[PDB]
């Protein structure tokens, strides 16, 4: 894999990419890294041109750093999950009770009721306004580790 | 707008007080 | 639409909390009246504010000093700005504590992290005659809001 | 909001003046809850009421008599005359101080070396007997009674 020189990733490593327009996380290639021009008055940033593997229709799409990670590869085990903790966890903002997207969540509490362990937490769907407290977690076998660049 | 339970307040208007 | 009489802190038709003297709980009020009454000291003439409850037309128009008026809450805090010794907004149920109850204010005065939830305890005024509650557990976390001022 | 119970003069959750029945005055109370009891023939409305400033009285049943509407209009001295039946406030142990309400048949009123005089018979309902020629202290708040 071809090094551009700067920035996390090579040319054509897989990558966890965030989706702009929703919020969620996605698997994605890098398939090129510039800067941006300084022509407008900057400031100089890395930028990650991706395309999402399960989407190409969605072209290639330029992303900043923050929006970009190594791809999640470490599932928490139950005793591992602490309030405050930012995690990856598939939730449906649309059907919360159903299978959704992959989107960070800061674990609020988790339980043990008679029925089953329980976690709940604040699902960050965009920006700070864009969040929403006291989600049920519906998969807590599926809670991964944000991975940090390099 | 904030989530409240019970009732509301205990106190009416009461000129005489 | 607020309508200045030219004294006091609120507006004719302005939303705001007022408080209920025997409970000490907060509740979503309108203005529609300022008036005021001479001080017992000779000092500056005390404002009286008439109000109605949004979501209880039953109380009528019940009259307020200063004290039990404020603007509308509308700012929750942040986890990490919650301190011992903070004079906060706080959702209690002095019957059932473990509950949705009432706006009550609340000094804090203990928070701390466990291996299941974020916890806060503090000290719960009541009314005018009521005497205050010493180490409530708050059981809405995410719901501590900030208490304005005019 | 209120609360209709399918019967009776008053709604759930309705404010009213209630009289106690330890007393014989009238006090601000809230409707909490409202039955019906067997009489013999028609049955009798229960309104079960809480006074605003006693929640340490709880909840007491009283019949239609013991409530009304909220005591909310003055009189104007003008408006004072012998036989009226009106809300005054007055203290049975210490006539001369302030005391709580209660309803009163005015029977005389003058104006003695510039000062406006009410006198009246005190009524307690059945919490005891009348108290016969009281001077009413307060006659600026001289309250008419409220029906359903």
């Amino acid at each position: 894999l071809i090094d551009p020189g700067f920035g996390f990733y090579k040319i054509n490593e897989f990558v966890d990419a965030r989706d702009l327009n929703m919020g969620a996380w996605f698997e994605a290639q890098i398939v090129k890294v510039t800067k941006t021009p300084a022509e407008d008055g900057g400031p100089e940033e890395i930028v990650y041109h991706v395309k999402y593997e399960d989407y190409p229709e969605n072209g290639v799409v330029q992303l900043r750093g923050k929006d970009v990670r190594p791809r999640a590869r470490t599932v928490y085990q139950w005793r591992q999950l602490e309030p405050g903790m930012i995690v990856m966890v598939n939730y449906n903002p649309d059907d919360p009770k159903e299978r959704g997207y992959w989107y960070d969540a800061e674990i609020q509490r988790k339980r043990e009721t008679r029925t089953q362990r329980e976690v709940f937490g604040k699902i960050l769907l965009g920006d700070a306004g864009d969040s929403l407290n006291d989600c049920r977690i519906m998969f807590v076998t599926e809670i991964y580790k944000i991975e940090e660049p390099g | 707008k904030r989530k409240s339970a019970g009732g509301g307040p205990s106190r009416a208007g009461s000129p005489r007080r």
